[PDB]
RNA sequence: AGCGGAGAGGUA
DNA sequence: GGGCTAATGACGGCGAATACCC
DNA sequence: GGGTATTCGCCGTGTACCTCTCCTAGCCC
């Protein structure tokens, strides 16, 4: 959880983000790298995904509905 | 009754709005309001099972009784819908409208609310300009009402009709104030009011007036009216709020609002019955005073009625009080998925993880069990899956654990009184009905293992479970929210071990030899070759942080390099070098803390836990009878203490003393005997064992178990040891007076009936004493946490530079905070350094190398922002190292780190240790004078007062005078509450030359000569003592009265910063004196708060005698004196208010009525009519939406 | 919780005036008995206690 | 008179023998009170409260 | 949601039963019974 | 097993001496159980008791 | 068949 | 037996009315 | 009219949990 707070210096943004991740990868998709929630925490620490990336996820998750 | 079909549809309410508002109701709304007029005081029929028409359970005014149906039965069909039946009228509709609507009743005569009448600051007195018993005795029948106000006796009332002859109306009773409130104005009464304002010389009368004119400018700007004070309409509550509870065998439980109502109703039928009969004006007088009667029992029983063994409730007491529907059901709820049991000891655990029972999960977590064996197949329909469950077959058991794997839990102590009380945990499926706890979580929780229980609790959300995992999890909150230091510290039983392994000894096996690393002492020690207290030189390779490798050769013993083999790279060797203590381990786990990481420090502190239960296991630590040592010594000094004492006692009955003097002199005599059989006991534990080295008897450290369990910490202090070896000493009474005789008798010896007494007396007395202290910190921690609660970090840099000069707390003897615990942990504001710049370790150890005396600090009580506080003002955090996060709720914190240790609360200037001398605010002919003392290092050490006129003596050395001679928690409510002494010392109210005083009149008079300013003359008691000379001069904030000065004179005075260095300085010294260590940006936070109120003395927008807030004051002021205007903003002064008045004193009208005063606040709310907009922390748990505090900012700040 | 008397004298013996016949629950022939008797040993043993 | 009644059996002065431990068969350091007290159960159960 | 929302319970344990999460919250009904008991008081107390 | 750490703490020494008390009447317990194991005379139960 | 107001005892 | 039936063993802090001679 | 001096009330005084009982019953037949 240190580098998860080294990649972003607030701790309530990383929450918020690692939810939003979360709930992207509840529903069924491909991860960058076994719950929902560690994966999350994972990608997050591994500077593989970001809020404009996710965004777009959910963007083009919102236009395929 | 049942209904299945309409409990399947959802979203049907939205819930978004913005504020609330609360204010008055007229008749014509509350009638607007209800559905139907209750008639008849009749429930429930008698051998029946039906309601009542008309009554207070009736269906054709509230709801029916089940689902879709009527009373009688002719629609008995879910597709009629908004219907009426014709022989009971009813609306076939939902069984759910009998909790919504409500009724109301037609009162025969009006009566008056006794909220605006009976409350000490009244309203109707106000307006009408009537004193209490006025409006008392006319609303109860006993007088008469002209109409210019005046009171009239019925006699009185006779004589003035006979002098009238029937002409000059005059009423009685409530009708009397409703026309008297009817018949007034509220525009032609201000003016008149206005006009004789400005007229008016008195005092106490330009209270009253500005009191009026403050209720008559509500009563406009609130939209309301004078005449909707008194009540025609009534409306009742709804049948479903109030239900009937049965007993077994056909019998009900007593209500009480029903009884109430039922009175009332009843008394109202009576009055419209002896009005249709045109009864005589004495009957329908006792009526209408046994209405007025039972609306008063009705509304708020118990005030000035108290109908009834036992005191029903009402309306008033139903909302109030621990037990209303406020505290019970709003702040605190019951909630689900959630269990308790009992608590036991693991050791096998790790720091993140903790047991479970396998029955507990699998009730918790029955949603996800089911939800998998849907999803795996096993069960078509959940009713096979529950059978499947209950069966408890293994796929269960599989589902269990693949479920609870990833799945964080919060653990709960059931109190919660420490910031730490609920934490995070992974569990596992144990085979047990306990919860098995880590060894390192118990000290935070200040849990023990007998018969403890703790509720648990599980997240289900996504968002629940990423902040249970991110913010409350075991493994992240180390570090304490009161201090630097960390939670998690080693206890007894790990010590024990440690200070065992710890220790050297002279002659021992295996000496004196030369090993290669760590893993040959290993090898060495697990082949039983060489002892593990041996003095043997090894040789260690460590590397060195800035990562530079390196090798030594050390001479440590075995244990400290078995000690070696758990510790990291990081962490140098000269900090497990020395023996490990209780405060040698603390500061070695803040050191790993410091300077290696967050991870690195929980898998060392796992290692360091199991070495120590690994090698306390092996050490074989046992007390028994042999090993508490009785000396000689005891009993010769009780036998020369005996023989001073029969001195003593032929001294004093010779004739020669008093018998107080005496008794003093045998206190005395005998504290010093205990000391020295202490100190005798002492010597002869912790010195007993001397080993034999080489032929020579070399003296060194005893291996005892008592003493090395009082030397290792986590156990009995000295005092515990003294009591068992020597004796206890002295024995203290409730009422002050220490008994003549003491207990010359330990435990280990017997003891008489005469000492078991005082024993078992000084024992109730500490249980007493440790109950009422834990009530008051409990009270106090609940009025500290509704005190400072909106003070929320909102902005990054605000910047304000005022500052805050911080010096080191010297009271005449040990130093209370030094520089290096008070200045560490906040950025500095002017160059001393680099302003806006958070300090280190480093900078504190740079600062103490440059010898620096006094910086500049950034503090909260110094702040520009805008209902918050910066986060750069704080410092930074106490849980973490960092800079605080933007979001954090640092005043809750802050409030219950005050509130942790309430349960544990209870002439000569000779120098003690070495330093020069510095003097400072010195002319002897001084005023404040200050012995400071500056020590090698360059900190002060000692600070004692100078008085006026002392001679001074005098690179000083100890043991010498420079100045010769010149001839608990009670304490820390009346500081936070800012209560009035006794004896208020009076300070200077001007600065300028004192001259003598005037002519006395019972009072003494002191005037201060200026050079173009007039005197001003103070009066004082002639009772106190009162320092003033005649031909000197005073400065501005000086005392002329020696006695405890109060907040408010000390902060209209000289300022600001001293009143908050003052209390700080003293909440420090109580706290100090208690031995615990709390920062001081709380303390800071919380005298923020209490500083929220300002009051203006001449504006042109506001009043002139009204009291604001300093940060709507300032927008006001800029808006004003921003355009069209250059002679806008006013002069004002910062006004204190205590913990009891300030959370009273706000806008909000939910969390003011939160927790004390309910029924002043919501009539001041019901007057004024105030509108709450719903920013803050409590109203938003009210309400319902989130908290305006960490995850929850970004749906503020996307809302507006 | 069960109460039980459970008889301790035997066939054909002589009793005084006072002597007990049946002892009663969580007792002895004559004393009180509330636990049992077992071997204590003080010592730290790998932090279950 | 307890040192009597412990001295009048084959029994230690002190009260402290010295115990092996069970798991591995070494023996401890130092010697630990062994004796029989009169432990009894208390009525807060683990079913009531669980 | 888990306490005092009457449909909010039952939209979560649904939602918990059939894998998707929407979590939507509403006001609790506690608050309702004192905005009904504020207002048997003769006093109006309005959500704007 | 128990925790020696509470003695101490609590400040109660009662218990050793209750712990050393049971262990003498185990002894003797003992003592009288292998006096009585073996063929022994009445003489030397009553000078023992 | 579920919704409760007092009184008493006990644990942390 | 049966079915309706309407006490005076607390304690502390605090804002507001009386008493009254100058 | 206007300052002390008592004085009558108002309002508050820790949290969490586990067992048990008893609930308006009175009357002229
Ligand atoms: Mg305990
Ligand atoms: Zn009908
Ligand atoms: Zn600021």
């Amino acid at each position: 959880v240190e580098d998860c707070l080294e990649v972003v210096n607030n701790r309530f943004e990383l929450v918020m983000m690692a939810s939003k991740r979360a709930r992207q990868l509840a529903n069924g998709v491909q991860p960058l790298i076994d719950k929902p929630t560690v994966m999350a925490l994972r990608e997050i620490a591994a500077r593989r995904i970001d809020n404009a990336l996710i965004d777009e996820v959910e963007k083009a998750e919102r236009e395929r509905a | 009754m049942k209904d299945l079909l309409n409990l399947f549809n959802q979203q049907r309410q939205t819930l978004d709005f913005d504020a609330i508002k609360i204010a008055l109701a007229s008749p014509d709304l509350i009638r607007s309001w209800s559905y139907g007029e209750v008639k008849k005081p009749e429930t429930i029929n008698y051998r029946t099972f039906k309601p009542e028409r008309d009554g207070l359970f009736c269906a054709a005014i509230f709801g029916p009784i089940k689902d879709y149906e009527c009373l009688c039965g002719k629609y008995k069909r879910m597709k009629h819908r908004g219907v009426v039946c014709e022989k009971c009228g009813t609306e076939v509709t939902l069984a759910k409208v009998r909790r919504e609507r409500m009724g109301h009743i037609d009162l025969a005569s009006p009566v008056a609310h006794i909220w605006f009448l009976k409350s000490l600051p009244s309203r109707i007195g106000l307006m009408l300009d009537m004193t209490l018993r006025d409006i008392e005795r006319v609303l109860y029948f006993e007088a008469y009402v002209v109409t210019r106000r005046q009171l009239l006796t019925e006699e009185q009332y006779l004589t003035a009709r006979q002098e009238y002859n029937d002409d000059f109306d005059a009423a009685m009773g409530a009708e009397a104030v409703y026309e008297l409130l009817r018949t007034i104005d509220l525009q032609s009464e201000m003016t008149r009011l206005r006009e004789e304002i400005a007229s008016t010389g008195s005092e106490t009368k330009l209270k009253r007036l500005t009191k009026r004119i403050k209720l008559i400018e509500a009563f406009l700007e609130s939209g309301n009216r004078p005449e909707w004070m008194v009540m025609t309409v009534l409306p009742v509550l709804p049948p479903d709020l109030r239900p009937l509870v049965p007993l077994d065998g056909g019998r009900f439980a007593t209500s009480d609002l029903n009884d109430l109502y039922r009175r009332v109703i009843n008394r109202n039928n009576r009055l419209r019955r002896l009005l249709e009969l045109n009864a005589p004006d004495i009957i329908v007088r006792n009526e209408k005073r046994m209405l007025q009667e039972s609306v008063d029992a009705l509304l708020d029983n118990g005030r000035r009625g108290r109908a009834i063994k036992r005191p029903l409730k009402s309306l008033a007491d139903m909302i109030k009080g621990k037990q209303g529907r406020f505290r019970q059901n709003l702040l605190g709820k019951r909630v689900d998925y959630s269990g308790r049991s009992v608590i036991t000891v693991g050791p096998y655990l790790k720091l993140h993880q903790c047991g479970l029972p396998k029955k507990m999960a699998l009730e918790l977590f029955k949603p996800f069990v089911f939800a998998k064996l849907q999803r795996r197949g096993l069960a078509t329909t959940i009713k096979a899956a529950k059978k499947l469950v209950e069966r408890e077959e293994a796929e269960v058991w599989d589902i269990l654990e693949e479920v609870i794997r990833e799945h964080p839990v919060l653990l709960n102590r059931a109190p919660t009184l420490h910031r730490l009380g609920i934490q995070a945990f992974e569990p596992v499926l144990i085979e047990g009905k306990a919860i098995q706890l880590h060894p390192l979580v118990c000290t935070a929780f200040n849990a023990d293992f007998d018969g403890d229980q703790m509720a648990v609790h599980v997240p289900l959300s996504l968002e629940a479970q990423l902040e249970a995992r991110a913010l409350m999890m075991s493994t992240n909150n180390i570090l304490s929210p009161a201090n630097g230091e960390p939670i998690i510290v080693p206890s007894q039983d790990v010590v024990l071990g440690l200070y065992y392994m710890s220790r050297a000894l002279e002659n021992k096996k295996g000496e004196g030899m030369v090993f290669a690393n760590t893993s040959e002492v290993k090898r060495a020690y697990d082949n039983r070759v060489v002892e593990l207290h041996a003095k043997v030189k090894v040789r260690i390779t460590q590397v060195d942080v800035d990562r530079t490798s390196g090798t030594s050769i050390v001479d440590t013993t075995v244990g400290r390099a078995l000690l070696s083999e758990i510790l990291p790279e990081g962490l140098p060797f000269q900090l497990a070098n020395t023996e490990m203590t209780k405060k040698n381990i603390s500061r070695l786990i803040n050191s790993s803390y410091r300077l290696l990481g967050l991870k690195d420090t929980v898998v060392f502190a796992d290692k360091l836990m199991y070495t120590g239960y690994a090698y306390a296991t092996r050490a074989g630590v046992s007390i028994g009878i042999d090993d508490m040592l009785i000396p000689d010594e005891k009993k010769g000094i009780l036998t020369e203490a005996e023989a001073e004492v029969l001195e003593i006692q032929e001294q004093y009955q010779s004739g020669l003393v008093t018998a107080g003097e005496r008794y003093n002199k045998v206190v005395d005599i005998w504290s010093r005997t205990s000391e020295r059989i202490a100190k005798a006991m002492m010597d002869t534990i912790g010195t007993e064992k001397v080993e034999n080295a080489k032929g020579e008897t070399i003296d060194q450290k005893s291996m005892n178990s008592l003493y090395i369990m009082a030397d290792s910490g986590a156990r009995g202090s000295q005092a515990q040891i003294r009591q068992l070896a020597g004796m206890r000493g002295l024995m203290a009474r409730p009422d002050g007076s220490i008994i003549e005789t003491p207990i010359k008798a330990n435990f280990r010896e017997g003891l008489n009936v005469q000492e078991y007494f005082n024993s078992t007396h000084g024992a109730r007395k500490g249980l007493a004493d440790t109950a009422l202290k834990t009530a008051n910190s409990g009270y106090l921690t609940r009025r500290l946490v509704d005190v400072a609660q909106d003070v929320v970090i909102t902005e990054i840099d605000c910047g304000t530079t005022e500052g805050l000069i911080m010096t080191p707390i010297v009271e005449g003897g040990d130093v209370v905070e030094p520089l290096k615990e008070r200045v560490l942990g906040r950025v500095v504001a002017e160059d001393v350094v680099t302003r806006n710049t958070l300090l280190d370790e480093a900078w504190v150890a740079k600062l103490e190398d440059a010898s620096v005396q006094s910086v500049k600090v950034r503090s909260t009580i110094s702040c520009e922002s805008s209902f918050g506080v910066c986060a750069r003002c704080y410092g930074r955090d106490l849980a973490r190292g960092h800079q605080v996060n933007i979001g954090e709720a640092v005043g809750v914190i802050a409030a219950q780190s005050i509130g942790e240790p309430g349960t544990q609360l209870t002439d000569n200037i000779t120098v003690k240790t070495t330093g020069s001398v510095k003097f400072n605010n010195l002319k002897a002919v001084s005023r404040s004078g200050e012995l400071s003392v500056l020590d090698g290092h360059g900190r002060e050490r000692e600070r004692y007062k100078l008085p006026y006129g002392a001679t001074i003596t005098a690179a000083v050395k100890a043991g010498q005078s420079v100045a010769n001679w010149d001839p608990g928690l009670p304490r820390v409510a009346d500081l936070f509450e800012a209560r009035k002494p006794k004896d208020p010392a009076i300070l200077a109210e001007r600065s300028g030359i004192i001259s003598f005083g005037k002519d006395t009149k019972g009072k003494q008079r002191l005037i201060i000569k200026d050079t173009d300013g007039s005197e001003h003359e103070e009066l004082i008691p002639k009772y106190r003592q009162i320092i003033v000379f005649e031909g000197e001069h005073v400065t501005k904030g000086e005392t002329v009265v020696d006695g405890e000065p109060s907040p408010q004179d000390i902060l209209r005075l000289l300022g600001v910063e001293p009143l908050a260095a003052y209390l700080v300085k003293e909440i420090q010294d109580v706290y100090r004196l208690q031995g615990v260590k709390i920062n001081d940006k709380h303390i800071e936070v919380i005298t923020r708060q209490m500083l929220r109120k300002v009051e203006i003395v001449d504006q042109g927008n506001s009043k002139f005698l009204n009291g604001e807030q300093v940060e709507r004051q300032r927008v006001i002021e800029e808006n004003a004196r921003l355009v069209k205007r250059n002679e806008l903003p006013a002069k004002y002064d910062p006004v204190l208010l205590g913990i009891t008045k300030a959370s009273l004193a706000t806008e909000s009208f939910i969390s003011a009525a939160s927790f004390q005063e309910t029924t002043r606040v919501l009539t001041e709310a019901a007057v004024r009519g105030t509108r709450d907009n719903l920013r803050g922390l409590k109203e938003n748990v009210i309400v319902g939406r989130l908290i305006p505090a960490g995850t929850g900012l970004a749906y503020h700040a996307g809302r507006r | 919780t069960c109460i039980n008397q459970r008889p301790l004298v035997n066939v054909g013996d002589v009793i005084a005036r006072g002597d007990v016949l049946a002892d009663g629950p969580s007792t002895d022939i004559g004393e009180l008995a509330l636990g049992q008797n077992m071997l204590i040993a003080f010592m730290p043993w790998n932090g279950y206690n | 008179e307890i040192k009597r009644m412990l001295e009048l059996a084959d029994l230690p002065q002190s009260g402290q023998t010295q115990l092996y431990d069970g798991r591995t068969g070494e023996a401890f350091d130092r010697k630990t009170t062994v004796g029989y007290m009169h432990y009894l159960k208390l009525n807060h159960l683990v079913d009531d409260k669980m | 949601v888990k306490s005092d929302d009457v449909q909010g319970r039952n939209q979560m344990y649904k939602n918990i039963v059939d894998g998707e999460h929407e979590m939507v919250a509403g006001m609790p009904e506690s608050f309702n019974v004192l905005v009904k008991e504020i207002r048997s008081l003769a006093i109006h107390m309005e959500l704007e | 097993v128990l925790n020696p750490l509470g003695v101490p703490s609590r400040m109660n020494i009662g218990q050793i001496l209750e712990v050393h008390l049971g262990w003498a009447a185990k002894g003797l317990g003992r003592k009288i159980q292998r006096m009585l194991e073996a063929q022994a005379a009445v003489s030397e139960l009553r000078k023992f008791l």
